[PDB]
């Protein structure tokens, strides 16, 4: 099985 | 310590229990809007086989924070859910959620199931496209979306998902910015991999009816802030440089930061209105770099802290803006010995520093010295190693000074099972919490703190504190002990409502069950203008004049009394007066050219990126600390 709350607007890190 | 009676009675009518199918299915939970109490559950059965042949997905809809919920599967008739793409939820209390339906072989286009009611009603859309990623909103207008496709074509709505045109063909990479523009990078002849290096980077203010071709010989791009990064090859070879603008690309600079090779990469750690924190990855995959903090036009780059964590081809970092505090970002480094130590700064990366060791611990089998020691934070990194870490660190700007943690007491962060650390002022001073990992969450701005141990055994206690950790009174919500799986409050921590998420012991099946407990009772009363209490923010020596100055000014709180037991409100807004203090030449960073031997700003004779930023412009040495405020004082 698998259990997610995942947040909406999750501040992820911006690679360049 | 133990002040509460009575409390079980005030809990037990308050717990409210709801089962939800067995653990042949997955759950997944999302909130939309906040004031709603509006939350939705996907459970979704997949046997995935060479082919789709058997799954099947049920919706629930809760608008009591999660106490009971509604069976809407009907709404999107009986149709699958792909979870791969989420519950897309718009932005503020628009209300818009999008579900990406499976659809069947050969069809030209996807389907999609879109609600702007808070998941009332629903209604079917067959798109022209099948979608690739999840379908961005833009954060001016809930009703604009943007979409890429499995052929890497840019598609954007104007009308919430009803009609979908193709803007673009060749799209790699694509994001809103403000006032509903759309920037994006587009390939040429090969695939965004084979491409990468040689793509262009394109802007649109009007949705696609008009173009600008505001950069070339990109790698990739970023928005931080207020500034727009790319990175950029250097012609006839393989090395890259960042290059930064400040209007939206119609013109750009090149940035005092040094060019880096295909096996490094550069991050945006953080950004806002004043500045960027930039890390550069060291080369030849040394799994650590270096951590710039930019000027206000995000140019000229300090080095601010060097030998910092972070893993190759990104993904983990334990750098953490400690929310709860003006200034204040904990992180890790690599010693020169190997070891990992935490490193704290209280001035927006100006100087870091050793955490303080804790009041009621000892110093673990790391430490040279049994007295004298430091706090390690366990995050992102410790979570990659499999390490005994159920959550990184927790904070909260309305809970101001609070920062929850796990962590370990000695020279390094320890292999160990950490216990669990609690500052309340923002990270200066430190004390163990609760003994044991726990799961944590913060309620009412503050005004209650909840816990849960991590246990491989079931569980039915949570743990609860009305005095922000120092007293911990035990609450057992339900005679049938769970798997725990997670908590679930409303964003925000402006909410009483806790959910307890978790699965049954074994009987003729396990099933998902949620416990969600509203703290109404336990406190009782508002908070009147007696609950709060008068704190001075970065205190280190109250006697001195300059006491509490960082980024040149101090902040005097109204926080809430430990003692007082008080709901402070959903209302409830952070109360806090400035003192502007005097400028000093702390108060400014070097501008390019010059440095400190010592503290002085002084020219240098030029070698590196430094001498690159020169060739490739006026200046008296010194510029002003982004975000910083004082008035008076010094000034050259
Ligand atoms: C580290 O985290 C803190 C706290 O999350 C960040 O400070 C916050 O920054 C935002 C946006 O830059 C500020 O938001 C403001 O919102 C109101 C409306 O609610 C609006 O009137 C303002 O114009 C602004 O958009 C917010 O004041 C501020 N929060 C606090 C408590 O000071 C900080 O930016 C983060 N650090 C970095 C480097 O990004
Ligand atoms: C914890 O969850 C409960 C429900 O389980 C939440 O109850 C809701 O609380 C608000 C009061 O703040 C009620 O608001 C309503 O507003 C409208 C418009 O002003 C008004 O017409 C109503 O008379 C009412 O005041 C809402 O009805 C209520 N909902 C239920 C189902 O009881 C509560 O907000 C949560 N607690 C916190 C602190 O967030
Ligand atoms: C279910 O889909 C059918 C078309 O296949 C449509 O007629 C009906 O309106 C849909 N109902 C809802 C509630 O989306
Ligand atoms: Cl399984
Ligand atoms: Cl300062």
């Amino acid at each position: 099985p698998r259990w997610d709350a995942p947040l909406r607007d999750p501040a992820l890190r911006q690679l360049l | 310590c133990g002040r509460v009676r009575d409390f079980v009675a005030k809990l037990a009518n308050n717990t409210h229990q709801h089962v939800f199918d067995d653990l042949r299915g997955s759950v997944s939970l999302s909130w939309v809007g906040d004031s709603t109490g509006v939350i939705l559950v996907l459970t979704t059965f997949h046997v995935p086989l060479v082919i789709m042949t058997f799954g099947q997905s049920k919706l629930y809809r809760s608008e009591d924070y999660g106490k009971n919920f509604k069976d809407i599967t009907d709404l999107i008739n009986n149709t699958f859910i792909r979870t791969e793409f989420g519950m897309a939820i718009g932005p503020e209390n628009s209300g818009k959620v999008v579900l990406t339906a499976e659809v069947s072989g050969g069809s030209r286009g996807g389907r999609i199931f879109r609600s702007s009611d808070f998941a009332k009603n629903f209604v079917q859309t067959d798109l022209p496209f099948h979608p690739l990623t999840q379908m961005m909103y833009s954060p001016q207008n809930s009703d604009y979306l943007l979409a890429l496709s499995t052929e890497n074509g840019l598609w954007v709505s104007k009308n919430f998902g009803g009609k979908w045109e193709e803007i673009h063909k060749a799209v790699c990479l694509a994001k809103w910015g403000s006032d509903n523009t759309i920037f994006f990078t587009t390939y040429a002849n090969g695939s965004c991999k084979a491409d990468l290096g040689a793509l262009e980077l394109w802007r649109t203010s009007d949705l696609g009816k008009s173009f600008k071709t505001i950069g070339v010989k990109i790698y990739s791009f970023g928005l931080g802030g207020r500034f727009l990064f790319a990175s950029v090859m250097a012609d006839k070879d393989t090395t890259r440089r960042i290059h930064v603008s400040t209007d939206q690309g119609d013109t750009w600079s090149m940035a005092q930061l040094p060019s880096v090779g295909q096996e490094q990469f550069y991050s945006i750690l953080a950004a806002n209105d004043d500045m960027v924190f930039m890390h550069v990855d060291e080369p030849g995959d040394t799994g650590f770099g270096t951590i710039f903090t930019s000027d206000d036009r995000g140019i000229v780059y300090s080095k601010s802290l060097d030998r910092h964590l972070y893993t190759t081809t990104g993904g983990e970092t334990d750098f953490t803006n400690v929310t709860s505090l003006r200034g204040v970002y904990i992180t890790s480094v690599l010693s020169e010995d190997n070891s990992i130590q935490t490193m704290i700064t209280f001035d927006q990366g100006g100087r870091w520093t050793h955490l303080r060791k804790p009041e009621n611990s000892e110093c673990d089998a790391t430490a040279k010295n049994k007295n004298e020691c430091s706090l390690h934070i366990h995050a992102s990194y410790s979570i990659s190693q499999k390490l005994n870490v159920p959550m990184a660190p927790l904070s909260e700007p309305n809970a101001v000074g609070i920062v929850i943690a796990h962590g370990s007491v000695g020279d390094a962060i320890s292999v160990m099972v950490p216990d669990v650390y609690i500052s309340d002022d923002g990270g200066y001073s430190w004390t163990k919490m609760l003994e044991g990992p726990h799961y944590y969450t913060i309620l009412d701005s503050g005004g209650i703190i909840v816990a849960i141990e991590h246990s491989s055994r079931p569980i039915n206690v949570i743990k609860f504190s009305t005095d922000e950790g120092q007293c911990w009174q035990t609450y057992t919500f339900t005679r049938d002990p769970i798997y725990f799986t997670g908590l679930a409050s409303e964003p925000g921590a402006r909410s009483m409502n806790i959910s307890i998420w978790g699965f049954t012991e074994s009987f003729l099946t396990s099933q998902w069950v949620s416990y969600t407990i509203d703290f109404k009772d336990i406190l009782e009363r508002n908070c009147e203008e007696k609950d709060y209490t008068i704190w001075l923010a970065h205190s280190t020596d109250p006697e001195d004049y300059e006491d509490g100055c960082i980024l040149g000014y101090k902040e005097q709180f109204l926080r809430l009394r430990k003692s007082s037991v008080c709901q402070n409100g959903r209302d409830y807004v952070v109360t806090k007066q400035p003192s502007i203090c005097l400028c000093s030449l702390e108060d400014f960073l070097c501008d390019f050219g010059y440095y400190r031997p010592e503290s002085k700003c002084v020219e240098q004779p030029l070698k590196g990126h430094d001498l690159e930023f020169c060739l490739y412009l006026t200046t008296n040495g010194y510029r002003k600390i982004p975000g910083d405020k004082c008035q008076g004082g010094v000034n050259p």
